[PDB]
């Protein structure tokens, strides 16, 4: 319900320094 | 964490520090999965060949931390363990098969910007996300090199590895409750988990719902960041049923 | 508890991981 979602990022619509590296990896 | 970078604040709010009472030492990491339940590796809590066998009264958990050592007043909460459950088929003689354990907090931790549980994957989340080439994230206050302590929480993104490749990287028997992750020796990047990182979570972010899912538990490896070696992770979904059981039964 | 102790160390040691010491990681 609450879980998986970071108060200081997801919930504040905000991206940490290296999230992109993870998403990009799904594309390759 | 070898070749990591410093975590941001509240970047990994499920991250838990497992703390030894007397003497005071960092034992390994763990992860918050609910307000009462903590998931770590079993080999942190029990490993007979080293006469290692802790109990609910030997340990403490520190939640919401960032600095490894500093007491973080009005941020970190500390909790006491009510019950420990190591997996019944955890084999510590041969290859740390089923290296997983559950800890119940005496009191339910309160959630902050700093403290928040992680998602456990269901069948297809595990099946969609956990694929070789896909990167996950590892966190801990473990050592910086295979023997050196970090100042604060360290974080690294490691690619999952093809099961063939895991198996032909080692002489150790790779059961189905393990997966491995890390760079190939000429992938240019590198980095691994290290000592005192075990039990810490390997998580991935779902591209469908922005949620983080703990896919693996940091389990074992032949050293740290060794070329042509990878890091091994307890497959959290394979063990979902046991987790399910321990929660539904013990602790209402 | 959470009750300013100052009797909890802020200078301790990361313990020793059997996990990292399997196989070639076995130490002398
Ligand atoms: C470890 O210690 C506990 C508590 O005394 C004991 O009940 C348990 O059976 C022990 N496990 C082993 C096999 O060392
Ligand atoms: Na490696």
């Amino acid at each position: 319900a609450d879980c998986g979602l970071r108060p200081l990022f997801e919930k504040k619509s905000l991206e940490d320094k290296t999230e992109r590296e993870l998403l990009e990896s799904y594309i390759d | 964490i070898v070749e990591g970078s410093d975590a941001e604040i509240g970047m990994s709010p499920w991250q838990v520090m497992l703390f030894r009472k007397s003497p005071q030492e960092l034992l390994c990491g763990a992860s918050l999965i609910s307000d009462r339940w903590v998931l770590t590796a079993a080999h942190c809590l029990l490993y007979p060949p080293w006469d290692k066998n802790f109990t609910e009264n030997d340990l403490l958990v520190r939640i919401g931390k960032h600095s490894r050592t500093r007491y973080e007043r009005n941020i970190e909460k500390i909790s006491m363990l009510e019950k420990i459950y190591i997996h019944p088929r955890y084999n510590w003689r041969e290859n740390l098969d089923r290296d997983i354990a559950l800890m119940k907090l005496k009191k339910p931790v309160a959630f902050s910007d700093y403290i928040h549980p992680v998602c456990l994957p269901d069948r297809e989340t595990a099946a969609s996300l956990l694929q070789a080439g896909y990167k996950g994230r590892v966190t801990g206050w473990g050592n910086l090199k295979e023997t050196g302590q970090p100042s604060v929480l360290q974080v690294v993104n490691l690619p999952i590895v093809e099961r063939p490749v895991c198996k032909d990287s080692t002489r150790i028997r790779i059961t189905d409750n393990m997966f491995c992750a890390g760079y190939k020796p000429d992938e240019g990047k590198r980095g691994d988990a290290c000592e005192g990182d075990s039990g810490g979570p390997f998580v991935m972010k779902s591209p469908f719902n922005n949620r983080w899912y703990q896919m693996g538990i940091v389990s074992w490896g032949e050293g740290c960041d060794r070329d042509g070696k990878y890091g091994f992770y307890t497959h959290v979904f394979r063990l979902k049923k046991w987790i399910q059981k321990v929660i539904d039964q013990f602790g209402e | 508890y959470a009750a300013i102790e100052a009797s909890l160390s802020e200078t301790f040691n990361t313990a020793a991981d059997p996990g990292r010491r399997l196989g070639e990681g076995s130490k002398p």
